[PDB]
Protein backbone atom coordinates (compact mmCIF):
# COMPACT_ATOMS: atom_id res chain seq x y z
CA UNK A 1 0.00 0.00 0.00
CA UNK A 2 3.19 2.59 0.80
CA UNK A 3 0.86 3.55 4.03
CA UNK A 4 -2.34 2.09 6.23
CA UNK A 5 -5.24 2.02 3.32
CA UNK A 6 -5.46 2.22 -0.67
CA UNK A 7 -4.68 5.50 -0.95
CA UNK A 8 -2.36 8.04 -3.12
CA UNK A 9 0.87 6.31 -3.17
CA UNK A 10 -1.04 2.80 -4.09
CA UNK A 11 -2.28 4.41 -7.39
CA UNK A 12 1.24 6.06 -8.41
CA UNK A 13 3.06 2.82 -8.13
CA UNK A 14 0.28 0.84 -9.72
CA UNK A 15 0.48 2.51 -12.73
CA UNK A 16 4.49 2.59 -12.86
CA UNK A 17 4.50 -1.04 -12.94
CA UNK A 18 1.11 -1.76 -14.91
CA UNK A 19 3.66 0.23 -17.99
CA UNK A 20 6.43 -1.97 -16.92
CA UNK A 21 5.19 -5.55 -17.04
CA UNK A 22 4.36 -5.91 -20.85
CA UNK A 23 7.57 -5.16 -21.83
CA UNK A 24 8.57 -8.53 -19.98
CA UNK A 25 5.58 -10.37 -21.39
CA UNK A 26 7.30 -9.30 -25.35
CA UNK A 27 11.01 -10.94 -23.53
CA UNK A 28 9.18 -14.15 -23.03
CA UNK A 29 7.45 -14.25 -26.21
CA UNK A 30 10.65 -14.17 -27.93
CA UNK A 31 11.43 -16.79 -25.36
CA UNK A 32 8.51 -18.69 -26.08
CA UNK A 33 9.19 -18.45 -29.77
CA UNK A 34 13.02 -20.22 -29.36
CA UNK A 35 11.24 -23.43 -27.89
CA UNK A 36 9.08 -23.54 -30.81
CA UNK A 37 11.65 -23.39 -33.37
CA UNK A 38 13.82 -26.62 -32.30
CA UNK A 39 11.01 -29.15 -32.97
CA UNK A 40 8.49 -27.02 -35.14
CA UNK A 41 4.57 -27.37 -34.76
CA UNK A 42 2.59 -30.41 -33.86
CA UNK A 43 -0.26 -31.58 -36.34
CA UNK A 44 -4.12 -32.72 -35.47
CA UNK A 45 -3.38 -36.27 -36.07
CA UNK A 46 -0.96 -36.15 -33.14
CA UNK A 47 1.90 -38.03 -35.50
CA UNK A 48 5.28 -37.00 -37.32
CA UNK A 49 4.97 -33.84 -39.78
CA UNK A 50 8.75 -34.70 -41.42
CA UNK A 51 7.03 -36.44 -44.44
CA UNK A 52 5.51 -33.68 -45.78
CA UNK A 53 6.00 -30.03 -45.59
CA UNK A 54 4.91 -26.87 -46.65
CA UNK A 55 6.62 -23.22 -46.48
CA UNK B 1 25.79 -28.02 -101.47
CA UNK B 2 22.35 -27.67 -102.48
CA UNK B 3 19.16 -30.76 -102.61
CA UNK B 4 17.12 -31.95 -105.44
CA UNK B 5 13.72 -32.90 -105.33
CA UNK B 6 10.99 -34.61 -107.51
CA UNK B 7 8.02 -36.54 -107.87
CA UNK B 8 6.75 -39.39 -109.55
CA UNK B 9 4.53 -40.13 -107.10
CA UNK B 10 6.80 -40.47 -104.64
CA UNK B 11 9.54 -38.12 -103.58
CA UNK B 12 12.68 -37.87 -104.00
CA UNK B 13 15.53 -35.83 -102.49
CA UNK B 14 18.76 -36.29 -102.64
CA UNK B 15 22.03 -34.03 -101.65
CA UNK B 16 25.14 -35.35 -103.53
CA UNK B 17 28.40 -34.91 -101.86
CA UNK B 18 31.14 -36.37 -104.21
CA UNK B 19 34.11 -36.20 -101.85
CA UNK B 20 32.73 -38.75 -99.50
CA UNK B 21 33.62 -42.61 -99.49
CA UNK B 22 30.01 -44.07 -98.62
CA UNK B 23 26.13 -43.81 -99.85
CA UNK B 24 23.14 -44.06 -97.81
CA UNK B 25 19.56 -44.83 -98.92
CA UNK B 26 16.48 -45.40 -97.13
CA UNK B 27 12.85 -44.04 -96.37
CA UNK B 28 11.39 -41.80 -93.92
CA UNK B 29 8.01 -42.15 -92.88
CA UNK B 30 5.58 -39.26 -91.35
CA UNK B 31 4.08 -41.00 -88.63
CA UNK B 32 5.82 -41.27 -85.29
CA UNK B 33 5.35 -42.13 -81.68
CA UNK B 34 2.70 -38.72 -81.77
CA UNK B 35 0.75 -40.56 -84.23
CA UNK B 36 -0.30 -43.84 -81.75
CA UNK B 37 -2.61 -44.10 -79.33
CA UNK B 38 -2.29 -45.18 -75.26
CA UNK B 39 -3.49 -48.88 -76.07
CA UNK B 40 -0.42 -49.82 -78.76
CA UNK B 41 1.93 -47.50 -77.86
CA UNK B 42 5.50 -48.76 -78.85
CA UNK B 43 4.87 -50.38 -81.93
CA UNK B 44 7.14 -48.41 -83.74
CA UNK B 45 9.90 -48.87 -81.54
CA UNK B 46 9.16 -52.92 -82.13
CA UNK B 47 9.13 -52.35 -85.89
CA UNK B 48 12.65 -50.76 -85.86
CA UNK B 49 13.74 -53.85 -83.78
CA UNK B 50 12.27 -56.44 -86.90
CA UNK B 51 14.00 -54.46 -88.85
CA UNK B 52 17.46 -55.15 -87.45
CA UNK B 53 16.68 -58.66 -86.52
CA UNK B 54 19.62 -61.42 -87.15
CA UNK B 55 18.32 -63.12 -90.10
CA UNK B 56 17.61 -59.39 -91.72
CA UNK B 57 21.16 -58.48 -90.92
CA UNK B 58 22.84 -61.15 -92.09
CA UNK B 59 21.23 -61.42 -95.65
CA UNK B 60 22.39 -57.64 -95.67
CA UNK B 61 26.19 -58.56 -94.25
CA UNK B 62 26.38 -61.16 -97.05
CA UNK B 63 26.14 -58.57 -99.74
CA UNK B 64 28.22 -55.91 -97.83
CA UNK B 65 25.33 -54.00 -96.42
CA UNK B 66 24.60 -52.30 -93.30
CA UNK B 67 21.31 -51.34 -91.36
CA UNK B 68 20.24 -48.54 -89.68
CA UNK B 69 16.91 -46.97 -87.96
CA UNK B 70 15.42 -44.68 -85.60
CA UNK B 71 12.05 -43.61 -83.99
CA UNK B 72 11.24 -39.98 -82.96
CA UNK B 73 7.62 -38.04 -82.33
CA UNK B 74 7.15 -37.00 -85.84
CA UNK B 75 8.93 -39.49 -88.15
CA UNK B 76 10.47 -42.69 -88.18
CA UNK B 77 13.85 -44.22 -90.32
CA UNK B 78 14.96 -47.25 -91.96
CA UNK B 79 18.17 -46.78 -93.57
CA UNK B 80 20.39 -49.35 -95.91
CA UNK B 81 24.38 -47.76 -96.50
CA UNK B 82 26.89 -49.06 -98.64
CA UNK B 83 29.82 -48.17 -100.79
CA UNK B 84 29.13 -45.92 -103.55
CA UNK B 85 29.39 -48.56 -106.81
CA UNK B 86 26.66 -50.92 -104.63
CA UNK B 87 23.59 -48.47 -104.34
CA UNK B 88 21.36 -50.76 -106.30
CA UNK B 89 21.73 -53.50 -104.55
CA UNK B 90 21.19 -51.44 -101.52
CA UNK B 91 17.36 -50.06 -103.17
CA UNK B 92 16.56 -53.99 -104.06
CA UNK B 93 16.88 -55.26 -100.43
CA UNK B 94 15.11 -52.22 -99.14
CA UNK B 95 12.06 -52.95 -101.92
CA UNK B 96 12.58 -56.83 -101.41
CA UNK B 97 12.47 -57.62 -97.34
CA UNK B 98 10.40 -54.27 -96.16
CA UNK B 99 8.27 -52.99 -98.46
CA UNK B 100 6.56 -55.91 -100.43
CA UNK B 101 7.65 -59.18 -98.21
CA UNK B 102 7.62 -59.11 -94.71
CA UNK B 103 5.98 -62.42 -93.64
CA UNK B 104 9.26 -63.50 -93.13
CA UNK B 105 10.69 -61.13 -90.14
CA UNK B 106 6.76 -61.27 -88.64
CA UNK B 107 7.23 -65.18 -87.95
CA UNK B 108 6.16 -66.26 -84.50
CA UNK B 109 10.23 -67.40 -83.40
CA UNK B 110 11.44 -63.77 -84.24
CA UNK B 111 8.67 -61.92 -82.74
CA UNK B 112 8.75 -63.65 -79.70
CA UNK B 113 12.41 -63.02 -79.25
CA UNK B 114 12.41 -59.48 -80.84
CA UNK B 115 10.08 -58.79 -77.82
CA UNK B 116 12.23 -60.22 -75.01
CA UNK B 117 14.33 -57.84 -76.09
CA UNK B 118 12.97 -55.10 -76.19
CA UNK B 119 11.33 -55.27 -72.79
CA UNK B 120 14.90 -55.90 -71.46
CA UNK B 121 15.73 -52.95 -73.19
CA UNK B 122 12.91 -50.50 -71.79
CA UNK B 123 13.25 -52.31 -68.22
CA UNK B 124 16.81 -50.89 -67.92
CA UNK B 125 16.03 -47.52 -69.08
CA UNK B 126 13.76 -46.81 -66.49
CA UNK B 127 15.92 -48.29 -63.55
CA UNK B 128 19.46 -46.56 -64.80
CA UNK B 129 19.14 -43.59 -67.27
CA UNK B 130 18.04 -40.77 -64.98
CA UNK B 131 18.40 -37.86 -67.12
CA UNK B 132 16.68 -38.71 -70.03
CA UNK B 133 13.76 -40.64 -68.39
CA UNK B 134 12.65 -37.38 -66.43
CA UNK B 135 12.74 -35.53 -69.99
CA UNK B 136 10.18 -38.22 -70.72
CA UNK B 137 8.65 -37.41 -68.17
CA UNK B 138 8.63 -33.91 -68.82
CA UNK B 139 6.29 -34.84 -72.14
CA UNK B 140 4.01 -36.47 -70.48
CA UNK B 141 3.13 -34.33 -67.34
CA UNK B 142 3.47 -30.92 -69.76
CA UNK B 143 1.15 -32.07 -72.44
CA UNK B 144 -1.31 -34.15 -70.94
CA UNK B 145 -4.18 -36.22 -72.41
CA UNK B 146 -3.03 -34.98 -75.85
CA UNK B 147 -0.75 -37.22 -78.78
CA UNK B 148 2.74 -35.39 -78.08
CA UNK B 149 2.84 -37.40 -74.47
CA UNK B 150 3.30 -41.15 -75.57
CA UNK B 151 7.13 -41.71 -74.68
CA UNK B 152 8.85 -43.13 -78.31
CA UNK B 153 10.26 -46.14 -76.62
CA UNK B 154 6.85 -47.25 -75.30
CA UNK B 155 5.56 -47.87 -71.92
CA UNK B 156 6.42 -51.51 -69.96
CA UNK B 157 2.71 -51.99 -69.75
CA UNK B 158 1.33 -51.15 -72.85
CA UNK B 159 4.59 -53.05 -74.64
CA UNK B 160 3.33 -57.27 -73.10
CA UNK B 161 0.00 -56.83 -74.68
CA UNK B 162 1.41 -56.49 -78.33
CA UNK B 163 0.72 -58.92 -80.84
CA UNK B 164 1.36 -59.39 -84.67
CA UNK B 165 -2.05 -58.08 -85.36
CA UNK B 166 -0.98 -54.84 -83.99
CA UNK B 167 2.18 -54.59 -86.22
CA UNK B 168 -0.08 -55.15 -89.35
CA UNK B 169 -2.73 -52.81 -88.33
CA UNK B 170 -0.31 -50.09 -87.82
CA UNK B 171 1.84 -50.77 -91.08
CA UNK B 172 -1.53 -50.65 -93.43
CA UNK B 173 -2.28 -47.30 -91.90
CA UNK B 174 0.81 -45.84 -91.90
CA UNK B 175 3.20 -47.00 -94.51
CA UNK B 176 2.04 -45.16 -97.41
CA UNK B 177 3.20 -43.43 -100.29
CA UNK B 178 1.45 -40.22 -99.39
CA UNK B 179 2.91 -40.02 -96.11
CA UNK B 180 6.60 -41.58 -97.46
CA UNK B 181 10.04 -39.82 -98.81
CA UNK B 182 13.03 -41.95 -100.46
CA UNK B 183 16.14 -40.01 -99.63
CA UNK B 184 19.80 -40.07 -100.64
CA UNK B 185 23.25 -38.88 -99.15
CA UNK B 186 26.97 -39.05 -99.53
CA UNK B 187 28.46 -39.91 -103.43
CA UNK B 188 24.78 -40.85 -104.96
CA UNK B 189 23.80 -38.92 -108.09
CA UNK B 190 19.72 -37.53 -108.25
CA UNK B 191 19.89 -38.73 -111.69
CA UNK B 192 20.92 -42.26 -111.24
CA UNK B 193 18.87 -42.74 -108.41
CA UNK B 194 15.87 -41.63 -110.10
CA UNK B 195 16.66 -44.01 -112.70
CA UNK B 196 17.29 -47.02 -110.78
CA UNK B 197 13.30 -45.98 -109.26
CA UNK B 198 12.25 -45.93 -112.42
CA UNK B 199 13.89 -49.29 -114.30
CA UNK B 200 11.57 -50.71 -110.74
CA UNK B 201 7.94 -49.12 -109.63
CA UNK B 202 8.94 -48.93 -106.31
CA UNK B 203 5.40 -48.08 -104.50
CA UNK B 204 4.40 -49.04 -100.90
CA UNK B 205 0.32 -48.77 -100.55
CA UNK B 206 -1.43 -45.41 -101.53
CA UNK B 207 -2.31 -43.05 -99.06
CA UNK B 208 -5.17 -41.88 -96.51
CA UNK B 209 -3.55 -42.06 -93.33
CA UNK B 210 -5.65 -41.25 -90.27
CA UNK B 211 -6.45 -37.74 -88.69
CA UNK B 212 -5.53 -37.02 -85.30
CA UNK B 213 -8.98 -36.21 -83.49
CA UNK B 214 -6.83 -34.14 -80.67
CA UNK B 215 -4.13 -31.05 -81.08
CA UNK B 216 -1.57 -30.60 -78.59
CA UNK B 217 -1.94 -28.36 -76.11
CA UNK B 218 0.40 -27.13 -73.13
CA UNK B 219 -0.72 -27.92 -69.45
CA UNK B 220 1.13 -25.85 -66.27
CA UNK B 221 1.74 -28.60 -63.74
CA UNK B 222 4.54 -30.94 -61.96
CA UNK B 223 5.72 -34.56 -61.84
CA UNK B 224 7.52 -35.59 -58.58
CA UNK B 225 9.31 -38.82 -58.41
CA UNK B 226 11.17 -39.23 -55.15
CA UNK B 227 13.59 -41.94 -54.61
CA UNK B 228 16.02 -41.23 -51.40
CA UNK B 229 18.35 -44.24 -51.75
CA UNK B 230 19.51 -42.41 -55.47
CA UNK B 231 22.88 -39.72 -54.76
CA UNK B 232 21.42 -36.87 -56.40
CA UNK B 233 18.70 -34.64 -57.97
CA UNK B 234 17.52 -34.82 -61.22
CA UNK B 235 15.27 -31.61 -62.83
CA UNK B 236 13.76 -30.20 -65.75
CA UNK B 237 11.74 -27.04 -66.29
CA UNK B 238 10.06 -25.54 -69.32
CA UNK B 239 7.58 -23.69 -70.96
CA UNK B 240 5.48 -23.73 -73.67
CA UNK B 241 8.23 -22.99 -77.19
CA UNK B 242 8.05 -22.68 -81.01
CA UNK B 243 6.92 -25.62 -83.43
CA UNK B 244 8.29 -25.83 -86.58
CA UNK B 245 7.40 -23.61 -89.30
CA UNK B 246 7.41 -20.79 -87.07
CA UNK B 247 8.71 -17.02 -87.46
CA UNK B 248 10.06 -17.21 -83.89
CA UNK B 249 12.54 -20.42 -84.75
CA UNK B 250 15.69 -19.18 -84.98
CA UNK B 251 14.74 -16.23 -82.27
CA UNK B 252 14.41 -19.21 -79.49
CA UNK B 253 17.32 -20.83 -80.46
CA UNK B 254 19.31 -18.20 -79.82
CA UNK B 255 17.80 -17.58 -76.34
CA UNK B 256 18.71 -20.61 -75.00
CA UNK B 257 22.03 -20.63 -76.58
CA UNK B 258 22.54 -17.46 -74.11
CA UNK B 259 22.91 -18.76 -70.94
CA UNK B 260 24.19 -22.12 -72.74
CA UNK B 261 25.31 -25.73 -70.91
CA UNK B 262 27.71 -26.13 -68.03
CA UNK B 263 30.32 -28.76 -66.82
CA UNK B 264 31.64 -28.04 -63.19
CA UNK B 265 34.70 -30.52 -63.91
CA UNK B 266 36.13 -29.05 -67.04
CA UNK B 267 38.49 -26.39 -66.66
CA UNK B 268 37.33 -24.54 -69.66
CA UNK B 269 33.85 -24.26 -69.33
CA UNK B 270 33.96 -22.88 -66.02
CA UNK B 271 35.37 -19.55 -67.80
CA UNK B 272 32.21 -18.87 -70.38
CA UNK B 273 30.84 -15.54 -70.32
CA UNK B 274 27.89 -16.66 -68.71
CA UNK B 275 26.40 -14.09 -66.06
CA UNK B 276 24.48 -17.36 -64.01
CA UNK B 277 28.06 -19.03 -63.62
CA UNK B 278 29.23 -15.81 -61.33
CA UNK B 279 25.78 -17.21 -58.69
CA UNK B 280 26.46 -21.16 -58.57
CA UNK B 281 30.41 -21.74 -58.50
CA UNK B 282 31.03 -19.97 -54.98
CA UNK B 283 28.71 -22.56 -53.25
CA UNK B 284 28.90 -24.84 -56.39
CA UNK B 285 25.14 -25.72 -56.60
CA UNK B 286 25.16 -28.19 -59.82
CA UNK B 287 27.27 -30.53 -61.40
CA UNK B 288 26.07 -29.64 -64.84
CA UNK B 289 23.23 -28.16 -66.60
CA UNK B 290 21.87 -27.66 -70.38
CA UNK B 291 19.38 -25.27 -72.07
CA UNK B 292 16.81 -26.69 -74.53
CA UNK B 293 14.85 -25.39 -77.03
CA UNK B 294 12.52 -28.30 -78.44
CA UNK B 295 10.53 -27.95 -81.57
CA UNK B 296 7.84 -29.80 -83.19
CA UNK B 297 4.58 -29.50 -85.52
CA UNK B 298 2.03 -28.20 -83.38
CA UNK B 299 3.83 -27.29 -80.46
CA UNK B 300 7.43 -26.70 -78.31
CA UNK B 301 9.28 -26.52 -75.16
CA UNK B 302 11.94 -24.39 -74.00
CA UNK B 303 14.06 -24.53 -70.72
CA UNK B 304 16.89 -26.46 -69.08
CA UNK B 305 18.01 -29.71 -67.34
CA UNK B 306 20.39 -30.05 -64.37
CA UNK B 307 21.74 -32.36 -61.95
CA UNK B 308 23.45 -31.95 -58.38
CA UNK B 309 25.12 -33.61 -55.40
CA UNK B 310 24.02 -30.46 -53.12
CA UNK B 311 20.50 -31.53 -51.94
CA UNK B 312 20.11 -28.79 -49.37
CA UNK B 313 20.67 -25.57 -51.77
CA UNK B 314 18.01 -26.76 -54.93
CA UNK B 315 15.88 -23.58 -53.60
CA UNK B 316 19.04 -21.45 -54.52
CA UNK B 317 19.98 -22.91 -57.65
CA UNK B 318 16.31 -22.52 -59.41
CA UNK B 319 15.71 -18.86 -57.57
CA UNK B 320 18.88 -17.74 -59.51
CA UNK B 321 18.24 -19.87 -63.05
CA UNK B 322 14.69 -18.10 -63.14
CA UNK B 323 15.99 -14.55 -61.95
CA UNK B 324 18.47 -14.43 -65.08
CA UNK B 325 15.49 -15.52 -67.86
CA UNK B 326 13.54 -12.47 -66.27
CA UNK B 327 16.07 -10.00 -67.76
CA UNK B 328 15.45 -11.21 -71.13
CA UNK B 329 12.42 -9.35 -71.36
CA UNK B 330 14.26 -5.93 -69.46
CA UNK B 331 17.99 -5.92 -69.43
CA UNK B 332 19.78 -8.05 -72.02
CA UNK B 333 23.00 -6.58 -73.28
CA UNK B 334 23.84 -6.27 -76.99
CA UNK B 335 27.21 -8.19 -75.85
CA UNK B 336 24.93 -11.22 -75.12
CA UNK B 337 23.09 -11.34 -78.19
CA UNK B 338 26.63 -10.87 -80.34
CA UNK B 339 28.48 -14.10 -78.59
CA UNK B 340 25.07 -16.31 -79.13
CA UNK B 341 24.77 -15.46 -82.92
CA UNK B 342 28.15 -16.73 -83.66
CA UNK B 343 28.17 -20.01 -81.13
CA UNK B 344 24.92 -20.68 -82.57
CA UNK B 345 26.19 -20.82 -85.68
CA UNK B 346 29.22 -22.88 -85.07
CA UNK B 347 26.35 -25.74 -83.18
CA UNK B 348 24.35 -25.98 -86.04
CA UNK B 349 27.09 -25.98 -88.55
CA UNK B 350 28.11 -29.29 -86.88
CA UNK B 351 25.12 -30.67 -86.52
CA UNK B 352 24.53 -30.30 -90.90
CA UNK B 353 27.98 -31.10 -91.51
CA UNK B 354 28.87 -34.02 -90.08
CA UNK B 355 30.84 -36.76 -91.83
CA UNK B 356 28.17 -39.44 -91.57
CA UNK B 357 25.54 -40.04 -94.56
CA UNK B 358 22.95 -41.60 -91.65
CA UNK B 359 22.47 -39.28 -89.74
CA UNK B 360 22.55 -36.80 -93.13
CA UNK B 361 19.51 -38.75 -94.09
CA UNK B 362 17.26 -38.56 -91.11
CA UNK B 363 17.27 -34.63 -91.07
CA UNK B 364 16.75 -34.10 -95.02
CA UNK B 365 13.44 -36.78 -94.82
CA UNK B 366 11.96 -34.92 -91.88
CA UNK B 367 12.63 -31.69 -93.15
CA UNK B 368 10.98 -32.24 -96.36
CA UNK B 369 8.29 -34.14 -94.67
CA UNK B 370 6.62 -30.89 -93.47
CA UNK B 371 8.06 -27.69 -95.63
CA UNK B 372 8.34 -29.25 -98.67
CA UNK B 373 11.96 -28.45 -99.20
CA UNK B 374 15.24 -27.54 -97.24
CA UNK B 375 16.13 -24.32 -96.38
CA UNK B 376 19.80 -24.55 -96.88
CA UNK B 377 22.80 -23.79 -94.08
CA UNK B 378 23.55 -20.27 -96.11
CA UNK B 379 20.31 -19.00 -95.42
CA UNK B 380 19.51 -19.40 -92.32
CA UNK B 381 22.93 -17.48 -91.23
CA UNK B 382 21.57 -14.30 -92.54
CA UNK B 383 18.27 -14.84 -90.41
CA UNK B 384 20.55 -15.25 -87.40
CA UNK B 385 22.28 -12.29 -88.09
CA UNK B 386 19.39 -10.48 -88.59
CA UNK B 387 18.10 -10.47 -85.03
CA UNK B 388 18.35 -7.50 -82.74
CA UNK B 389 17.49 -6.85 -79.12
CA UNK B 390 14.49 -5.67 -79.85
CA UNK B 391 13.23 -8.89 -81.06
CA UNK B 392 14.27 -10.72 -78.16
CA UNK B 393 12.85 -8.37 -75.64
CA UNK B 394 9.61 -9.12 -77.52
CA UNK B 395 10.02 -12.69 -77.75
CA UNK B 396 10.40 -12.94 -74.22
CA UNK B 397 7.74 -10.77 -73.02
CA UNK B 398 5.48 -13.08 -74.89
CA UNK B 399 6.50 -16.56 -73.93
CA UNK B 400 8.62 -15.72 -70.48
CA UNK B 401 7.12 -13.23 -68.50
CA UNK B 402 4.37 -14.44 -66.03
CA UNK B 403 3.69 -17.48 -67.91
CA UNK B 404 3.03 -20.99 -66.50
CA UNK B 405 5.56 -23.66 -66.33
CA UNK B 406 6.06 -27.31 -66.31
CA UNK B 407 8.40 -29.43 -63.90
CA UNK B 408 9.50 -32.49 -63.58
CA UNK B 409 12.57 -34.13 -60.90
CA UNK B 410 13.63 -37.66 -59.44
CA UNK B 411 16.00 -38.55 -56.83
CA UNK B 412 16.87 -36.70 -53.36
CA UNK B 413 14.25 -33.63 -54.50
CA UNK B 414 13.23 -32.43 -50.55
CA UNK B 415 14.78 -29.30 -51.29
CA UNK B 416 12.66 -28.94 -54.25
CA UNK B 417 9.78 -25.84 -52.62
CA UNK B 418 6.16 -26.32 -53.93
CA UNK B 419 4.92 -25.33 -57.37
CA UNK B 420 3.64 -21.58 -56.74
CA UNK B 421 6.93 -20.21 -55.18
CA UNK B 422 8.84 -21.53 -58.59
CA UNK B 423 5.92 -19.61 -60.41
CA UNK B 424 6.42 -16.68 -58.71
CA UNK B 425 9.86 -16.67 -59.79
CA UNK B 426 8.96 -15.99 -63.68
CA UNK B 427 8.18 -12.54 -62.91
CA UNK B 428 10.11 -9.73 -61.10
CA UNK B 429 8.01 -6.96 -58.88
CA UNK B 430 10.69 -4.67 -59.29
CA UNK B 431 9.79 -3.68 -63.04
C1 LIG C 1 1.21 -13.38 -25.60
C2 LIG C 1 0.91 -14.66 -25.52
C3 LIG C 1 1.32 -15.73 -26.56
C4 LIG C 1 1.80 -15.58 -27.81
C5 LIG C 1 2.10 -14.29 -28.59
C6 LIG C 1 2.02 -16.90 -28.35
C7 LIG C 1 2.51 -17.21 -29.61
C8 LIG C 1 2.52 -18.45 -30.18
C9 LIG C 1 2.69 -18.76 -31.58
C10 LIG C 1 2.89 -17.73 -32.70
C11 LIG C 1 2.64 -20.09 -31.74
C12 LIG C 1 2.78 -20.82 -33.10
C13 LIG C 1 1.88 -22.02 -33.32
C14 LIG C 1 0.44 -21.74 -32.97
O1 LIG C 1 -0.04 -20.62 -33.28
O2 LIG C 1 -0.21 -22.63 -32.38
C15 LIG C 1 2.44 -20.67 -30.43
C16 LIG C 1 2.35 -22.01 -30.13
C17 LIG C 1 2.16 -22.56 -28.88
N1 LIG C 1 1.87 -21.86 -27.73
FE1 LIG C 1 1.77 -19.80 -27.57
N2 LIG C 1 1.65 -17.83 -27.40
C18 LIG C 1 1.22 -17.14 -26.29
C19 LIG C 1 0.77 -17.71 -25.12
C20 LIG C 1 0.77 -19.05 -24.82
C21 LIG C 1 0.21 -19.66 -23.64
C22 LIG C 1 -0.50 -18.84 -22.53
C23 LIG C 1 0.39 -20.98 -23.72
C24 LIG C 1 0.01 -22.11 -22.74
C25 LIG C 1 -0.25 -21.92 -21.45
C26 LIG C 1 1.09 -21.24 -24.95
C27 LIG C 1 1.48 -22.48 -25.40
C28 LIG C 1 1.77 -22.78 -26.71
C29 LIG C 1 2.00 -24.10 -27.25
C30 LIG C 1 1.98 -25.41 -26.43
C31 LIG C 1 2.24 -23.96 -28.56
C32 LIG C 1 2.55 -25.09 -29.57
C33 LIG C 1 1.28 -25.76 -30.07
C34 LIG C 1 1.55 -26.80 -31.12
O3 LIG C 1 2.60 -26.72 -31.80
O4 LIG C 1 0.72 -27.72 -31.26
N3 LIG C 1 1.30 -20.05 -25.60
N4 LIG C 1 2.38 -19.64 -29.51
C1 LIG D 1 29.73 -17.18 -15.22
C2 LIG D 1 29.96 -15.68 -15.17
C3 LIG D 1 28.79 -14.79 -15.48
C4 LIG D 1 28.95 -13.36 -15.00
C5 LIG D 1 28.33 -12.30 -15.87
C6 LIG D 1 26.85 -12.06 -15.62
C7 LIG D 1 26.05 -11.75 -16.87
C8 LIG D 1 24.84 -12.63 -17.06
C9 LIG D 1 24.00 -12.28 -18.27
C10 LIG D 1 24.73 -12.36 -19.59
C11 LIG D 1 24.03 -11.66 -20.72
C12 LIG D 1 23.14 -12.56 -21.52
C13 LIG D 1 23.83 -13.25 -22.66
C14 LIG D 1 23.61 -12.54 -23.94
C15 LIG D 1 22.53 -13.18 -24.73
O1 LIG D 1 22.12 -14.29 -24.57
O2 LIG D 1 22.04 -12.35 -25.64
C16 LIG D 1 22.96 -11.44 -26.26
C17 LIG D 1 23.20 -12.02 -27.60
C18 LIG D 1 22.23 -11.64 -28.69
O3 LIG D 1 20.94 -12.21 -28.36
P1 LIG D 1 20.37 -13.46 -29.20
O4 LIG D 1 19.84 -14.42 -28.17
O5 LIG D 1 21.31 -13.93 -30.25
O6 LIG D 1 19.03 -12.90 -29.90
C19 LIG D 1 17.81 -13.67 -29.80
C20 LIG D 1 17.72 -14.49 -31.06
O7 LIG D 1 18.80 -15.42 -31.13
C21 LIG D 1 16.38 -15.18 -31.26
O8 LIG D 1 15.45 -14.64 -32.24
P2 LIG D 1 13.87 -14.77 -31.96
O9 LIG D 1 13.53 -13.58 -31.12
O10 LIG D 1 13.50 -16.14 -31.50
O11 LIG D 1 13.16 -14.58 -33.38
C22 LIG D 1 11.81 -14.06 -33.48
C23 LIG D 1 11.83 -13.00 -34.56
C24 LIG D 1 10.80 -13.18 -35.61
O12 LIG D 1 10.68 -11.95 -36.36
C25 LIG D 1 9.50 -11.33 -36.27
C26 LIG D 1 9.24 -10.89 -34.87
O13 LIG D 1 8.75 -11.18 -37.19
Amino acid sequence: WGGFSVSNPTIQRFFALHYLVPFIIAAMVIMHLMALHIHGSSNPLGITGNLDRIP
Amino acid sequence: AEVTQLSNGIVVATEHNPSAHTASVGVVFGSGAANENPYNNGVSNLWKNIFLSKENSAVAAKEGLALSSNISRDFQSYIVSSLPGSTDKSLDFLNQSFIQQKANLLSSSNFEATKKSVLKQVQDFEENDHPNRVLEHLHSTAFQNTPLSLPTRGTLESLENLVVADLESFANNHFLNSNAVVVGTGNIKHEDLVNSIESKNLSLQTGTKPVLKKKAAFLGSEVRLRDDTLPKAWISLAVEGEPVNSPNYFVAKLAAQIFGSYNAFEPASRLQGIKLLDNIQEYQLCDNFNHFSLSYKDSGLWGFSTATRNVTMIDDLIHFTLKQWNRLTISVTDTEVERAKSLLKLQLGQLYESGNPVNDANLLGAEVLIKGSKLSLGEAFKKIDAITVKDVKAWAGKRLWDQDIAIAGTGQIEGLLDYMRIRSDMSMMRW
